[PDB]
RNA sequence: GGCGGUGCGCCGCGACCGGCUCCGGGACGGCUGGGAAGGCCCCGGCGGGGAAGGUGGCCCGGGGGCCCCGGGUGUUACAG
RNA sequence: AGCAGAACUGGCGCUGCGGGAUGAACCGAACGCCGGGUUAAGGCGCCCGAUGCCGACGCUCAUCAGACCCCAGAAAAGGUG
RNA sequence: AUAGCCGGAGCCUCGGUUGGCCUCGGAUAGCCGGUCCCCCGGGGGUCCGGUGCGGAGAGCCCUUCGUCCCGGGAAACGGGGCGGCCGGAAAGGGGGCCGCCCUCUCGCCCGUCACGCACCGCACGUUCGUGGGGAACCUGGCGCUAAACCAUUCGUAGACGA
C-alpha cells in the first residue's frame, strides 16, 4: 500500500518484478490488511499521478508514461523490502486457505 | 417467594402508624433473606402479620437496608433452623452448612432442602442463622472438614469442554 | 495411584474463568466441591474458587490452614514459584500456544519456508540410515 | 471428507444423535466396530428391552410387520433411522450417506478412526454404573456372527501390530536423525520455536 | 491459486417447529461453534454456486453452465456458532445440506 | 461542449446522509454503615488474655535410618 | 358418570395464530398485504428452530424406573434399598 | 459362453466438490515411549524419562506465480524412464523391491540479472477433471465367430401362465 487517493480508493503497488502488479487502484473494502509494514516515509511518490491518471479512457496498450512511473516508484521500494529478510519471497507467494485454516481463528 | 440466584440478607425495620390512642409504636427489626428488597419487604410483612396485630395498611417501613458480610474471606460453619412444609404435616429441622457468607448458607439451604425433601421456597420459613464454632458442630459431613492436615485427590475428573473437540483421534484421558 | 492432592498450600493452575491462565495457591477447603484459595502474587484476590476450574500442580508451599494473605505472599516469594513455574515443561508448552496464536501471516510464511528444508535434511538424513542399515543387515 | 467413527466404547443414543445431525448436514459418516457400542443399564434390562421389541409384530401378516434387525451394525442403523425424517426425500438421501459395519472392513482397516468424546461411556457414565455390550446383546438375541467377527477382528489385531512396531522403528530412526544434525538445522529450528511449534 | 472462501453448509431456513420462513437462511460455517466467533463473518457476502443445463454468461469469461444466488450474512443465530443469511432470491430446498461459499472481500479488517 | 429534467438495455459495485434496530469498546460521577471487607507500615507498636482444625518442643509406635506418618500433653516455642 | 339441574365470569358456538405428539372449550394471544427487530405461552440431545453454557447444588438403579396444567390411570399397608 | 480390450481430439447430458493424513491394542483409582543390565521361545520383570498428553488431531505432511542466468547451503546413495518378483480374501493395491540404454546436482532453501497483456478497482476465479453417461467421428494393434424365447415334444408338472 502506497497512499490514500482522493476518491477513497487505495493506491496499492507491489513490485512488478515480484507481484507482477502495476500502479493500480483498489477499493479499501475488498482488502485484507496484513500487519506487516515497511517504512515508505522516505519515498517520493509522483504528484502527477492521481485518480484521473488511473481513470479508464475509452484494447489496452501500456503507455510509456506508465512504464516510466512504474520503475520510478519501484526503485525506491525494492531496496527497502530487501532490508527485511525473506520479504521478497513473501510478496512473490500467493495467499490461500488450506484445510483447518479459519480466518476468524488466526490473526494477521 | 422465588429463591432466584443467590440470596441477600436485608435488615428491615417497621412500626405502626401514629394513632390518637398511641403516641409512638414500638419498632420491630427482623433478618430477611430475599433476592431483592422489593420481595424482602413483602416477606417482612408476612412474618410480622403472624406474630403481631400488624398489617401493611396499618404499618410502615422505617428502614430497608442490606447488611454485608463482616468476614466474607473467612470459612465459617453455619447452623440453620427450618420450618418447612411437607405434603402431610409440618416439621422443624436443624441443618449445618459450611460457607463464607450467611446469605450463601441460606442459599445453600434453599437448594439443599428442595433437593432432599422437595420443599418449595414458599413452604420454607427461615427463623435463625447463627455462627457456630467448629468444635460445636454436630453433622459428621461438616465435621469431616475440620482437619488441619486435610488432604484428598480428585479421583474421577469428569472432563468438560467435550464438544469443542467434537471429533478427535486420541481416546481422552480422565486422569490427572 | 494419585500423585497430586488437594491440600493446604498447593499451587494450582486456573482452567477457565476471569482468572484463567494464572497460578493460585490453596489456603483452605470450604466444601466438597469448593475451596478457599488465594493467588497473592498472580493478581488473584482472596476468594472462593471451586475445583471445576483448577488444575493442581506438583508444587507445595507450607503455611497454616487459615493464614492471612501476608504470609501466603511471603511463602510464595520464599519458594519462588514464579521462576520455577516458567522452568516447568507444563508452562513451556502453554506459552508456545499463544506464540502460534499471535503468529502473523508473514510469520506464517517464514515458518512454512523453514519447515520445508528442515524436513528436507531430516528426510535426507533418514534416507542415509535406511540404506546404511540394509548393508549392516546383510 | 468421510467420517470414520470407531464404535467401541460409544453409547448407542449419544453417538446416534451426533451422527444423525452430521449426516443431515451433507457429511458422509461411516460408523465402524458396531459390536463395541455399549448401552447404559444392566444387561438384563436391555435384553427384555429388545425381547419385548421382538414381540411387537403384525398379527395378520408378520412379513409386513417391524423388521427386527439382529446385527449390531443394523441395530445402530435402526436407531439412527428413528432419529431422522426418513419419511421425506431428504431423510432417505441422508441415510445413503450412513454406512455401518461389524468389525472393520479392509476398506477401513488401514485408516485412522475418529472418536467422539461426548458420546463416550467413560465420560457420560459413572464408574459404579452398569453397561451392556451390543455385540453380546446381538448374538444373544439372534446374531450368528459374533465368534465369526471376533476371529476376523483378531486377525487384523497383530497385522496392525506389525505395522505399528514398524512405525515406531521408522520414526525411531527419525527422532535419532535430529540427534546427529542439530548443527545445521538450528537456523530452521529456532524460528520454529519462537513461533511456538517445538517448545 | 487456492481457496478464497470459507466452507459453509446451508442447514435450512429460519423456521419454527410447524412454520418455516424461507426468506432467511441459516448457515453453518466450518470452524465456528460459538456466538462470539461469529462476529468476524457478520456482513460477509455469501453465494450459492450451482450448475444448470442451459449456458449462461459469465463476467470476464466464456459463458458457462454455472449459476449463483448472491446474498449477505446478516446476524448470528442460536448459540453454537450458527448464523443467519439473506439472499436476493430465496434458496431452493435442493441446496439443503450442500456446500455454499462465504467470501471475505466484505472485510472490516 | 456547458446547464436543467427523465432514465441507467442487462448484470453489478461503491460512497455519504437520515430513520428504525441488535451489539461492542472507552472514559466520568453519586449513594451505602458518608460501603462492608481487604492490602502496606516487624504479627504496624504496646499491654492483657483464649483454645485448636495443636506449630515448635517432649513422649510412644513404625519406615528406611536420618526425614515423613499416626496418638497424647501443651498456649505461640523455630507456624499461626 | 364425557349424567341431569342452578349462581357469577370467561370462552367455543361465530375464531383463525404459537404452544400442549393430536385435539371445539387448556395456556398465551385474537387476524387487512409485507420487511426489520423484540417477546408471550412454551421450549433449546435428533426428528425440530434453540444450551455444542468447561451451567450450580443434591436425590434416585427399577428383572413394571421416570419424564410437564388440562390429561388421560391408582389406594391402604410394608421395605435392615 | 458371449453373434469387445489397449491405447487420440471435438459435441450434448448428469451433477456434486475447491490439498492429503497409509491403520497398534487398550485403560480411565491410570497411561505413553525408550534402556535392556534379567528370564525364556514375542511375552513378563526392572530401570530411566514425560503425564492437563508437545513421540500432542489444541496435532502431522505438501505447499504451486511461472521462466532466464550467476553465487552460497544440502546432494552424490539422490530426482525421473520398462520388465518381472512377491506381500492383498471380511467388501481384496497401479504397494514395495530388484536391474535398464537417457536424464542432472536441473530438483529444493537463500541471495543477484532480466522477462512474462501492467487488460487501466469489481462476480460465479482457483481443483477432484483424461469425472460419469451417450451418440458419432480417429488411428492402428489384439481378438470372438454365441445364447435366450416362440414352435413341437415330454408329464416327475399344471386353471392359464409357470
Amino acid at each position: 500500500f502506497l497512499k490514500q487517493l482522493s476518491s477513497g480508493l487505495l493506491l496499492v503497488t507491489g513490485p512488478l518484478s515480484l507481484n507482477r502488479v502495476p500502479l493500480r487502484r483498489t477499493h479499501q473494502k475488498f482488502v485484507i490488511a496484513t500487519s506487516t509494514k515497511i517504512d515508505i516515509s522516505g519515498v517520493k511518490i509522483p504528484k502527477h499521478l492521481t485518480d484521473a491518471y488511473f481513470k479508464k479512457k475509452k484494447k489496452y496498450e501500456i503507455t510509456e508514461q506508465r512504464k516510466v512511473d512504474q520503475k520510478a516508484v519501484d526503485s525506491q521500494i525494492l531496496p527497502k523490502i530487501k532490508a527485511v529478510p525473506q520479504l521478497q519471497g513473501y510478496l512473490r507467494s500467493v495467499f490461500a486457505l488450506t484445510n483447518g485454516v479459519y480466518p476468524h481463528k488466526l490473526v494477521f | 417467594m422465588k429463591a432466584s440466584g443467590t440470596l441477600r440478607e436485608y435488615k428491615v425495620v417497621g412500626r405502626c402508624l401514629p394513632t390518637p390512642k398511641c403516641r409512638t409504636p414500638p419498632l420491630y427489626r427482623m433478618r430477611i433473606f430475599a433476592p431483592n428488597h422489593v420481595v424482602a419487604k413483602s416477606r417482612f410483612w408476612y412474618f410480622v402479620s403472624q406474630l403481631k396485630k400488624m398489617k401493611k395498611s396499618s404499618g410502615e417501613i422505617v428502614y430497608c437496608g442490606q447488611v454485608f458480610e463482616k468476614s466474607p474471606l473467612r470459612v465459617k460453619n453455619f447452623g440453620i433452623w427450618l420450618r418447612y412444609d411437607s405434603r402431610s404435616g409440618t416439621h422443624n429441622m436443624y441443618r449445618e452448612y459450611r460457607d463464607l457468607t450467611t446469605a450463601g448458607a441460606v442459599t445453600q439451604c434453599y437448594r439443599d432442602m428442595g433437593a432432599r425433601h422437595r420443599a418449595r421456597a414458599h413452604s420454607i420459613q427461615i427463623m435463625k442463622v447463627e455462627e457456630i464454632a467448629a468444635s460445636k458442630c454436630r453433622r459428621p459431613a461438616v465435621k469431616q472438614f475440620h482437619d488441619s492436615k486435610i488432604k484428598f485427590p480428585l479421583p474421577h475428573r469428569v472432563l468438560r469442554r467435550q464438544h469443542k473437540p467434537r471429533f478427535t483421534t486420541k481416546r481422552p484421558n480422565t486422569f490427572f | 495411584v494419585f500423585r497430586r492432592f488437594v491440600e493446604v498450600g498447593r499451587v494450582a493452575y486456573v482452567s477457565f474463568g476471569p482468572h484463567a491462565g494464572k497460578l493460585v495457591a490453596i489456603v483452605d477447603v470450604i466444601d466438597q466441591n469448593r475451596a478457599l484459595v488465594d493467588g497473592p502474587c498472580t493478581r488473584v484476590r482472596r476468594q472462593a474458587m471451586p475445583f471445576k476450574c483448577m488444575q493442581l500442580t506438583d508444587f507445595i508451599l507450607k503455611f497454616p490452614h487459615s493464614a492471612r494473605q501476608k504470609y501466603v505472599r511471603k511463602a510464595w516469594e520464599k519458594a519462588d514459584i514464579n521462576t520455577k513455574w516458567a522452568a516447568t515443561r507444563w508452562a513451556k508448552k502453554i506459552e508456545a500456544r499463544e506464540r502460534k496464536a499471535k503468529m502473523t501471516d508473514f510469520d506464517r510464511y517464514k515458518v512454512m519456508k523453514a519447515k520445508k528444508m528442515r524436513n528436507r535434511i531430516i528426510k535426507n538424513e533418514v534416507k542415509k540410515l535406511q540404506r546404511a542399515a540394509l548393508l549392516k543387515a546383510s | 471428507q468421510v467420517l470414520v467413527l470407531d464404535g467401541r466404547g460409544h453409547l448407542l443414543g449419544r453417538l446416534a444423535a451426533i451422527v444423525a445431525k452430521q449426516v443431515l448436514l451433507g457429511r458422509k459418516v461411516v460408523v465402524v466396530r458396531c459390536e463395541g457400542i455399549n448401552i447404559s443399564g444392566n444387561f438384563y434390562r436391555n435384553k427384555l428391552k429388545y425381547l419385548a421389541f421382538l414381540r411387537k409384530r403384525m398379527n395378520t401378516n408378520p412379513s409386513r410387520g417391524p423388521y427386527h434387525f439382529r446385527a449390531p451394525s443394523r441395530i445402530f442403523w435402526r436407531t439412527v433411522r428413528g432419529m431422522l425424517p426418513h419419511k421425506t426425500k431428504r431423510g432417505q438421501a441422508a441415510l445413503d450417506r450412513l454406512k455401518v459395519f461389524d468389525g472393520i472392513p479392509p476398506p477401513y482397516d488401514k485408516k485412522k478412526r475418529m472418536v467422539v468424546p461426548a458420546a463416550l461411556k467413560v465420560v457420560r457414565l459413572k464408574p459404579t454404573r452398569k453397561f451392556a455390550y451390543l455385540g453380546r446383546l446381538a448374538h444373544e438375541v439372534g446374531w450368528k456372527y459374533q465368534a465369526v467377527t471376533a476371529t476376523l477382528e483378531e486377525k487384523r489385531k497383530e497385522k496392525a501390530k506389525i505395522h505399528y512396531r514398524k512405525k515406531k522403528q521408522l520414526m525411531r530412526l527419525r527422532k535419532q536423525a535430529e540427534k546427529n544434525v542439530e548443527k545445521k538445522i538450528s537456523k530452521f529450528t529456532d524460528v520454529l520455536k519462537t513461533h511456538g511449534l517445538l517448545v | 491459486s487456492g481457496r478464497l472462501w470459507c466452507k459453509a453448509i446451508f442447514a435450512g431456513y429460519k423456521r419454527g417447529l410447524r412454520n418455516q420462513r424461507e426468506h432467511t437462511a441459516l448457515l453453518k460455517i466450518e470452524g465456528v461453534y460459538a456466538r462470539d466467533e461469529t462476529e468476524f463473518y457478520l456482513g460477509k457476502r455469501c453465494a450459492y454456486v450451482y450448475k444448470a443445463k442451459n449456458n449462461t454468461v459469465t463476467p470476464g469469461g466464456k459463458p458457462n453452465k454455472t449459476r449463483v444466488i448472491w446474498g449477505k450474512v446478516t446476524r448470528a443465530h442460536g448459540n453454537s456458532g450458527m448464523v443467519r443469511a439473506k439472499f436476493r432470491s430465496n434458496l431452493p430446498a435442493k441446496a439443503i445440506g450442500h456446500r455454499i461459499r462465504v467470501m471475505l472481500y466484505p472485510s472490516r479488517i
